[PDB]
C-alpha cells in the first residue's frame, strides 16, 4: 500500500476539489517550453528572439564605444533597464580573462586601453546567440532537474504522498523525511518554487500566517512552545522553500531569544559589511531584506525574531538553525546534519498520531458538520 | 566516548576554514570525517582496533 | 608604555595607506583624503582600524541637502576647532587590571542574580542581562554558546591551541584563546559609533560618495554584496594564473566607483585632465577602473539622451500653458547633438515668443523670490539647460549656475536670440538643480514646478539612476513611490478615470488524482479583475485554461500575459477613456504592467500596501457559474453599484460595497442571511444585490460591520469594544 | 475581441473595445 495510503481528511479535501468539476520554443525532448529569463530580484520575462576593428572612431573623432550604441532608442533603454541582465559586467572581462593578452605595462597600455579595444562587435549577432543560449536552456534544465529530484514539488518523482496532513489552497503541511528533531516537527511548504518569502506574493504569505497562528495554537495548549525557520541559501541553486516548526518545551523556549543572538553575532564572517543580526521584532521580514538576496530568518512563535543576510556561503551551513536547537535540547548531531532516514512505510505513520493533535485546529475545510 | 569524538572532529575541520581549494589528500580527509558524523559507532570501533593492534 | 613600539604602530600604519594610494596611482602629490580608509564597512569604506594621531581637514566637514526651500549647507560639528582627530583604539580597550577585577564581581552577581531568579522560579531573561553581557574574563555570554554540555570535556585545550603551529601552515595571532571557552574578550561598537561622529556624522560622510547620485530615499535600509560578480568560483578555477595582472585589479571596481567624487579631485591629482568623449565628466590622472566604470554607466549616449528628454518634457509645460503667460508660441531648436558636453559655450535649446513684452525682472537666482528693474524687452526670450557632473569640491551649483550664465553672455563664443533668459543646471552626481538668469512674470513659480516634477518623473534619469545602483550592487528594502494608504482615500473619487487591476484569480490550479493513484495538479480557468471605484464600473477578461497549453506547471509567465491584456484593452479604448492613475493590488504586478504602457506616459502607476478584499467577489455565485461555463476567452462587463448611486454619495456606496465583499469573505453564508433574512425579499435578475429601501440598507450595513469587527476580535483574540469610529472604518477600509 | 455587457438591465455584444 505504499502508492496508495493516505491520511483519509486529506482524501476528502482533493473529493472536495473534485466535486467542483461537478518568441522560442525548445522542444525538450517532446514538449514546448517557452523561454524564461529570471534575474537577480527573481522576476519572469520572456526572451525574445571579418572583424576589422569595427569603425571605432569618426575623423581624427570619437564617436562611439561600442559598435551599436547608436541604434537603440529612447525607450529601448528603459524596457532593458527594466528586465536586463543580472550582471553584463563580466562578459568582457570574461572575453579580457582569456590568455595570450600580452600584459598591461603600468602606463601606455592601462586595464582601460585594453577594454576600449577589446569593445568591437560580436560576430554576426552574437550576443545574443550567447545571452540566449546562457538565459533559456540553463536555467531550465537547472530548474527541470532540480524539479525531478524535489521531495516538496507536488508530482515529482520521490514525494513521499502520505506525510501530508493539511492541504490549504496554495500551501500544505508536512512531516519531515528523517528521524524528526524533535516530537511534533512539522513544516509549512507552499506548492511552486519560490526559493523565498521575499519573493513570496501577498495572498501566499497571508495564507502561509494562518497556518503559523494555528500551529501556535495547538502547542500552547499543550504547553509547548514554537520556532519557525527559514534558511535561504543563494538563489541559483533553486532549491524549495520550506517554512519549519519546531516546537520545543516551554522552559527552554524562554531561553531561544538569547541563544540565537549569541549565535547569529558570532555565526559567519568576521569584518561583515552587512551589519549582522537585523531585528525583525516589528517591521517582519517581507520589509527588512531585499528582494533577491539570501538571508537567515528566525520567528519566536507570535512575536518575530531575527535574520541575517548571508554572505559567503561556504562559511554558513545550510543546517545552522538546527544545530542551535539540537545543542539547548542535548540531541545527537546525527538528527540535523544529513538526517537518519525511517522506515519507509512503518515508522512513517507518525501522522495518525499528530494528525489526531491538528483535528479541533483544521481550518482548511467548512465541512465539519 | 561519542563527546569525545565531536570534539576531535572539530578541531580537524578547522584546519580547513581557509579555502574550498582542495587536493585529493585533503578531500578525502572530509569524506572520512562525514561517515564519523554519520555513523560513530563505527569509528569508535575502528580507533579502538587500531590502538590494540597497529604498529607500523 | 613601549613608546619604542607605538612609533612602530604609526610606520606600519603609514606603510599600508600608501599600498591602497598606489592601487590608485597618485604617486607623491598628498592631501589624499582620510574619509576612505576609515569609514565603517557598512557605509561602505574600508574600516581601518586606528593607532595614530591622525587628523581630517577641517575642508572635510561640509555637507550639505537640497529641499523645497532650495539648497541648505551644514558644516558638522566645529565650533572653531582643528580637533577632529580619529580615535585610537585603546581608549576602548579595557586594561587588563580592571578586567581582573571586575570579573570578580560580575561571576559574583550573577550568581546571586540567577539564584533569586531561580527561587521567582522562572527562566533568566535577556533583560535581565545586557547590562553584563560582555564582562568577566570567562565572559558571562559563554553560558549560552551552542554546544557548551560537550565542551565540558575539552580539557587540554589551550596546550593543544599552541601546538596547532606544528601543523596548520597558517599563522593565527589568537593563539593564546578561543571564542568557544573565553568568549569575544572585546567590543569595538563604541568605537565604530563615535568614528563616524568623528568624521561628521552620517550625513556628512555621504557627501564624498555616490549615494546622493542613487537617489535613494534615505541611508537606513541599504545592503551590499560580495557574492556573485565576477569574484565566483569561475575567477579561481580559471587556468594560466598569470592572468591575474589586468583581473587583478577589477575586484576593486565597486570601492573605485562608489567614493569617486572624492578620488577624482582637481585637488589632489594636480596635473593634466581629459574629458571623457562623450560626455561632461572630466577625469584628473588615470584612475585604474573610473574610466572604465563611467563608460558602461553612460553607454548607448545616455548624455544626449537626457539632455533632448528634458528639453522636450519641459517644452511640454509650455506646450500647455500657453494662456497661462504672455506668449503667443514656443519653439523647440533641435540644435545639434554635441552640445550637450560641449562646454565651451552653449546655444539656447528653446525659444519664446511674447504677445508684446513682459518685464524682466533682475538676473537672479531660482530662489531669488521677489522685485523687477529691468527694461520691458519686447518677443524674445530663451532657456539654456545644462547637465553636469560634479565632485565634493565643487558641488554647489548655484554658485555654477550664476558663473555660467555671466561667462557666455558677455562675450561671442555663444549666440541668444536676446539678453533676457536664464539657465538651468543640474548636477547628476548629486541631484541637484538650480537657476540664474532673468524672468518673468508667472514663469520662475512655474520653473519650480516643472524642476520638482522632472527630477522624480524623467525615464532618462531612472535609466541613469538604476544603472548606477545596479553597477554599485547595492539594494534597499523599504524605497517604493508611495503607497496607497488610508489617508489617501478621499482622492480615489476625484474627477480623474482611475482603475484598480487584480490579478490573484488568475493562475488557479486544482489538485487531483490520477486513475493510478498517484496525485497531480490541473491548471483551471481564470479572470483578471479590472474595477472603477468612482463610476462602478467593471471589466472582466475571462483567461480560459487552453491559453498555457505546452507551458502550464508553474505558471511563470502568467503576470506578463496579464498585462498584455490589460494594454490590448487600453489601447483599443478611446483615449479620452484611458485612466490617469492604475492602482495595482499585488506589488509583482507593477514591473510587467510599466514596460508595457510606456508608450501612453500620461498614466500613473501606484502600488498599494491596503489590500481589498475583491479576492472573495469572484467566489460569487452568479459569476463563478459565468466563468466555468465559458469555453473561450471573452471579456465581461459589471457595474456593482446596482442603482445606489442615484441617490447615495459615492464613498457611502464605496463602503457599502466593500462591507459586503470583506464579509463575505471572512463568513460566507452567514453574510448571506443577512442579505437574504427572509425568502420573500426580491431582486432584479440584472442586479447583484437585492432591492431595498436607504433604511433597509443601513440596517444590513451595521449588521455585516458588526459580523467584520466580531469576527477582527475573534482572530485577533482581543477584546472589539474599545476601538473608535475611525479605527473601526480603518479595518473595513483594509488594515489599520 | 468579445465582449459581453452585463453591467444592467440589457446584454450587448461588442466585438472589439474600440466598439465600447
Amino acid at each position: 500500500g505504499e502508492d496508495t495510503w493516505m491520511l483519509p481528511d486529506v482524501n476528502e479535501r482533493i473529493e472536495q476539489f473534485s466535486q467542483e468539476h461537478s518568441s522560442g520554443v525548445e522542444n525538450e525532448d517532446q514538449q514546448e517550453v517557452i523561454l524564461v529569463r529570471t534575474d537577480q530580484s527573481g522576476r519572469v520575462w520572456p526572451v525574445n528572439t571579418k572583424r576589422q576593428m569595427v569603425s571605432t572612431h569618426e575623423e581624427r573623432e570619437r564617436v562611439r564605444y561600442f559598435h551599436d550604441d547608436d541604434n537603440l532608442s529612447l525607450n529601448d533603454l528603459v524596457k532593458n533597464e527594466k528586465m536586463g541582465t543580472a550582471e553584463n559586467q563580466n562578459k568582457l572581462f570574461m572575453r579580457m580573462a582569456s590568455k595570450f593578452m600580452g600584459k598591461t605595462d603600468g602606463d601606455y597600455y592601462t586595464l582601460d586601453d585594453m577594454f576600449v579595444s577589446k569593445a568591437a562587435e560580436r560576430e554576426r549577432l552574437g550576443e545574443e546567440e550567447e545571452n540566449q543560449r546562457k538565459k533559456a536552456i540553463a536555467e531550465h534544465r537547472s530548474l527541470a532537474a532540480q524539479m525531478e529530484k524535489c521531495l516538496y514539488c507536488f508530482d515529482s518523482s520521490q514525494f513521499p504522498k502520505h506525510l501530508i496532513v493539511a492541504i490549504g489552497v496554495k500551501v500544505y503541511l508536512c512531516l519531515p523525511n528523517v528521524r524528526s528533531l524533535t516530537e511534533g516537527h512539522c513544516l509549512i511548504v507552499p506548492l511552486q518554487h519560490h526559493r523565498a518569502a521575499t519573493l513570496l506574493d501577498e495572498d501566499i504569505w497571508e495564507e502561509i500566517q494562518m497556518f503559523r497562528k494555528s500551529l501556535v495554537k495547538m502547542f500552547e495548549d499543550k504547553g509547548l512552545d514554537c520556532i519557525f525557520l527559514e534558511t535561504n541559501m543563494s538563489m541559483k541553486k533553486q532549491y524549495h522553500m520550506v517554512y519549519e516548526c519546531i516546537p520545543l518545551p516551554k522552559e527552554v523556549g524562554d531561553m531561544a531569544p538569547i541563544y540565537f543572538k549569541k549565535a547569529i553575532m558570532e555565526s559567519d564572517e568576521e569584518w561583515s559589511m552587512n551589519k549582522k543580526l537585523i531585528d525583525l521584532s516589528s517591521k517582519d521580514i517581507r520589509k527588512s531584506v531585499p528582494r533577491g538576496l539570501p538571508y537567515f530568518s528566525v520567528d519566536f512563535g507570535l512575536h518575530g525574531g531575527f535574520a541575517h543576510v548571508i554572505e559567503d556561503q561556504h562559511k554558513f551551513p545550510h543546517y545552522f538553525g538546527k544545530e542551535i536547537i539540537g545543542g539547548m535540547l542535548d540531541i545527537e548531531p546525527r538528527l540535523w546534519r544529513k538526517g537518519i532516514r525511517e522506515s519507509f512505510e512503518d515508522q512513517r505513520k507518525k501522522a495518525l498520531q499528530f494528525a489526531q493533535w491538528w483535528k479541533p485546529y483544521d481550518f482548511t475545510k467548512s465541512k465539519n458538520y | 566516548d561519542t563527546k569525545l569524538l565531536i570534539l576531535a572532529l572539530e578541531r580537524l575541520k578547522e584546519a580547513y576554514s581557509v579555502k574550498s581549494r582542495l587536493n585529493q589528500s585533503q578531500r578525502e580527509e572530509l569524506g572520512l570525517i562525514e561517515q564519523a558524523y554519520d555513523n560513530p559507532h563505527e569509528a569508535l570501533s575502528r580507533i579502538k582496533r587500531h590502538l590494540l593492534t597497529q604498529r607500523a | 608604555n613601549t613608546q619604542e613600539l607605538l612609533d612602530l604602530l604609526v610606520k606600519c600604519e603609514n606603510k599600508i595607506q600608501t599600498r591602497i594610494k598606489i592601487g590608485l596611482n597618485s604617486k607623491m602629490p598628498s592631501r589624499f583624503p582620510p574619509v576612505v580608509f576609515y569609514t565603517p564597512k557598512e557605509l561602505g569604506g574600508l574600516g581601518m582600524l586606528s593607532m595614530g594621531h591622525v587628523l581630517i581637514p577641517q575642508s572635510d566637514l561640509r555637507w550639505s541637502k537640497q529641499t523645497d526651500v532650495g539648497i541648505t549647507h551644514f558644516r558638522s560639528g566645529m565650533s572653531h576647532e582643528e580637533d577632529q582627530l580619529i580615535p585610537n583604539l585603546y581608549r576602548y580597550i579595557q586594561p587588563w587590571e580592571s578586567e581582573f577585577i571586575d570579573s570578580q564581581r560580575v561571576w559574583a552577581e550573577y550568581a546571586l542574580k540567577r539564584q533569586e531568579a531561580i527561587a521567582q522560579n522562572r527562566r533568566l531573561t535577556l533583560e535581565d542581562l545586557e547590562d553584563s553581557w560582555d564582562r568577566g574574563i570567562p565572559r558571562i555570554n559563554t553560558l549560552f554558546q551552542k554546544d557548551r554540555h560537550t565542551l565540558a570535556y575539552d580539557k587540554g585545550w589551550r596546550v593543544r591551541t599552541d601546538f596547532k603551529q606544528y601543523q596548520v601552515l597558517k599563522q593565527n595571532p589568537f593563539w593564546w584563546t578561543h571564542q568557544r571557552h573565553d568568549g569575544k574578550l572585546w567590543n569595538l561598537n563604541n568605537y565604530r559609533t563615535d568614528m563616524i561622529q568623528a568624521l561628521g556624522g552620517v550625513e556628512g560622510i555621504l557627501e564624498h560618495t555616490l549615494f546622493k547620485g542613487t537617489y535613494f530615499p534615505t541611508w537606513e535600509g541599504l545592503f551590499w554584496e560580495k557574492a556573485s560578480g565576477f569574484e565566483e568560483s569561475m575567477k579561481w578555477k580559471k587556468l594560466t594564473n598569470a592572468q591575474r595582472s589586468g583581473l587583478n585589479q577589477i575586484p576593486n571596481r565597486r570601492f573605485t566607483l562608489w567614493w569617486s567624487p572624492t578620488i577624482n579631485r582637481a585637488n589632489v591629482y594636480v596635473g593634466f585632465q581629459v574629458q571623457l568623449d562623450l560626455t561632461g565628466i572630466f577625469m584628473h590622472g588615470k584612475i585604474p577602473t573610473l574610466k572604465i566604470s563611467l563608460i558602461q554607466i553612460f553607454r548607448a549616449h545616455l548624455w544626449q539622451k537626457i539632455h533632448e528628454s528634458i528639453v522636450m518634457d519641459l517644452c511640454q509645460v509650455f506646450d500647455q500653458e500657453l494662456d497661462a503667460l504672455e506668449i503667443e508660441t514656443v519653439q523647440k531648436e533641435t540644435i545639434h547633438p554635441r552640445k550637450s558636453y560641449k562646454m565651451n559655450s552653449s546655444c539656447a535649446d528653446i525659444l519664446l515668443f511674447a504677445s508684446y513684452k513682459w518685464n524682466v525682472s533682475r538676473p537672479s537666482l531660482l530662489a531669488d523670490s521677489k522685485d523687477v528693474m529691468d527694461s520691458t524687452t519686447t518677443q524674445k526670450y530663451w532657456i539654456d539647460i545644462q547637465l553636469r557632473w560634479g565632485d565634493y569640491d565643487s558641488h554647489d551649483i548655484e554658485r555654477y549656475a550664476r558663473a555660467k550664465f555671466l561667462d557666455y553672455t558677455t562675450d561671442n563664443m555663444s549666440i541668444y536670440p536676446s539678453p533676457t533668459g536664464v539657465l538651468i543646471a543640474i548636477d547628476l552626481a548629486y541631484n541637484l538643480h538650480s537657476a540664474y538668469g532673468n524672468w518673468f512674470p508667472g514663469s520662475k513659480p512655474l520653473i519650480q514646478q516643472a524642476m520638482a516634477k522632472i527630477m522624480k518623473a524623467n525615464p532618462a534619469l531612472y535609466v541613469l539612476r538604476e544603472r548606477i545602483r545596479k553597477g554599485l550592487q547595492l539594494y534597499s528594502s523599504e524605497p517604493t513611490e508611495p503607497y496607497l494608504s488610508s489617508q489617501n482615500y478621499g482622492e480615489l473619487f476625484s474627477n480623474q478615470i482611475i482603475w484598480f487591476v487584480d490579478d490573484t484569480n488568475v493562475y488557479r490550479v486544482t489538485i487531483h488524482k490520477t486513475f493510478e493513484g498517484n496525485l497531480t495538479t490541473k491548471p483551471i480557468n481564470g479572470a483578471i479583475f479590472i474595477f472603477n471605484p468612482r463610476t462602478g464600473q467593471l471589466f472582466l477578461k475571462i483567461i480560459h485554461t487552453s491559453v498555457w497549453a505546452g507551458q502550464k506547471r508553474l505558471g511563470q509567465l502568467a503576470k506578463w500575459k496579464t498585462a498584455e491584456e490589460v494594454a490590448a484593452l487600453i489601447r483599443s479604448l478611446p483615449v479620452e477613456e484611458q485612466p490617469k492613475q492604475i492602482i495595482v493590488t499585488r506589488k509583482g504586478m507593477l514591473d510587467p504592467l510599466e514596460v508595457h504602457l510606456l508608450d501612453f506616459p500620461n498614466i500613473v502607476i501606484k502600488g498599494s500596501e491596503l489590500q481589498l478584499p475583491f479576492q472573495a467577489c469572484l467566489k460569487v455565485e452568479k459569476f463563478g457559474d459565468l466563468i466555468l461555463k465559458a469555453t473561450e476567452p471573452q471579456m465581461v462587463l459589471f457595474n456593482l453599484y446596482d442603482d445606489w448611486l442615484k441617490t447615495i454619495s459615492s464613498y457611502t456606496a464605496f463602503s457599502r460595497l466593500i462591507l459586503i465583499l470583506r464579509a463575505l469573505h471572512v463568513n460566507n453564508d452567514r453574510a448571506k442571511v443577512i442579505l437574504k433574512p427572509d425568502k420573500t425579499t426580491i431582486t432584479e435578475p440584472h442586479h447583484i444585490w437585492p432591492t431595498l429601501t436607504d433604511e433597509e440598507w443601513i440596517k444590513v450595513e451595521v449588521q455585516l460591520k458588526d459580523l467584520i469587527l466580531a469576527d477582527y476580535g475573534k482572530k485577533n483574540n482581543v477584546n472589539v469594544a474599545s476601538l473608535t469610529q475611525s479605527e473601526i472604518r480603518d479595518i473595513i477600509l483594509g488594515m489599520e | 475581441v468579445k465582449v459581453i455587457d452585463m453591467t444592467g438591465r440589457e446584454q450587448k455584444v461588442y466585438y472589439s473595445y474600440s466598439q465600447i
